[PDB]
């Protein structure tokens, strides 16, 4: 599935070079040779390689009919955390949340990639996580922001009675077996759940989901 | 004429500057990293969220007076500890 031609221009990409040499722009991203790198095997995806990627889901799920998605960036999560909602209220300039229908909300701890999902059109949250960490918490930070967000936006508040969050069972959702596919396995988790599939890969895959990421980012392009 | 923006990091500080709406914003980008002792490949500038090209100036980013650009480090992840 991986054309000789697919193979030498990812092999370009990953080579050596210079580190700011830009390769693939979009979004108002640049995404550099070192970037791209971050994407070789047993190293730890960054937060450029991840927006870009996410950016490239709501571009795809328009393409193909999938649900109306919304994308975070990865620095909204922390900006929340740490200011509140007055931190983060023009993150969301001219665009109705509402009128979306999957959110996804990429989640950085300190050292490790993980994934929030709100589901609008069942309105549940849903933490996920590949070392099987806990979120509740996390998802009750995010309710009380789309709450906010409605009522500053829209002016009516949510019926917080409707909405439930499940955090996901290690036992559904595949896990990471080593030390550094995290941010993958954010990308791959947000990539099935954008598309309403179910999750159905495993740690396996992960090497070439990782080569053909850095070709579906230089081509703008998912395969 | 003059606008002034102010650069706020995530370590609270922040930083004042004056510009006009039509100078692209690539000399204070490069003014803040240079006083803050910042490498610019590491660090990320933004706008209500959204990236900031050194191309952008105030005026295509619609940038009203005391306006904040904010700041943020690079973000790595793997495993957690």
């Amino acid at each position: 599935e991986l054309t000789e031609d697919m193979e030498k221009e990812i092999s370009n990409a990953l080579g050596h070079g210079p580190q700011d040499e830009i390769l693939s722009s979009a979004f108002k991203l640049r995404i550099t040779r070192g970037d791209i790198q971050t994407l070789k095997n047993y190293h730890w995806l960054n937060d450029e390689v991840i927006n870009f990627y996410m950016n490239l889901l709501v571009e795809r799920n328009k393409k193909q009919g999938y649900p109306a998605l919304h994308v975070f960036s990865t620095f909204f999560y922390p900006k929340l955390k740490s200011g509140g909602y007055q931190a983060v209220k023009r993150w969301t300039k001219g665009v109705n949340l509402f009128e979306q229908e999957i959110i996804l909300v990429p989640i950085h701890r300190k050292v490790h990639w993980s994934l929030v999902v709100i589901d609008l059109r069942k309105k549940c949250l849903k933490y996920l996580d590949s070392m099987g960490q806990k979120g509740h918490r996390i998802c009750e930070i995010l309710l009380q922001y789309l709450q906010d967000e409605s009522k500053t936006k829209r002016n009516s508040d949510l019926n917080l009675l409707e909405w439930t969050h499940h955090s996901m069972k290690p036992h559904e959702i595949p896990q990471q077996l080593n030390g550094s596919d995290s941010g993958m396995f954010t990308c791959k988790y947000a990539d099935y759940i954008s598309r309403d599939k179910p999750i159905t890969f495993t740690q396996h895959q992960m090497p070439l989901f990782r080569k053909k990421m850095v070709w579906e980012i230089l081509h703008q392009q998912l395969l | 004429d003059h606008i002034n923006l102010k650069v706020a990091g995530q370590d609270g500080s922040v930083v004042q500057f004056k510009i006009k709406r039509h100078t692209p914003l690539s000399k204070l980008m490069k003014a803040y990293c240079e006083r803050q002792g910042l490498s610019m490949r590491q660090i990320r500038f933004r706008f209500d969220g959204q990236p900031i090209n050194e191309t952008d100036t105030p005026a295509q980013l619609e940038m009203e007076d005391e306006d904040t650009i904010d700041v943020f480090q690079q973000q790595t992840g793997g495993v957690p500890e």
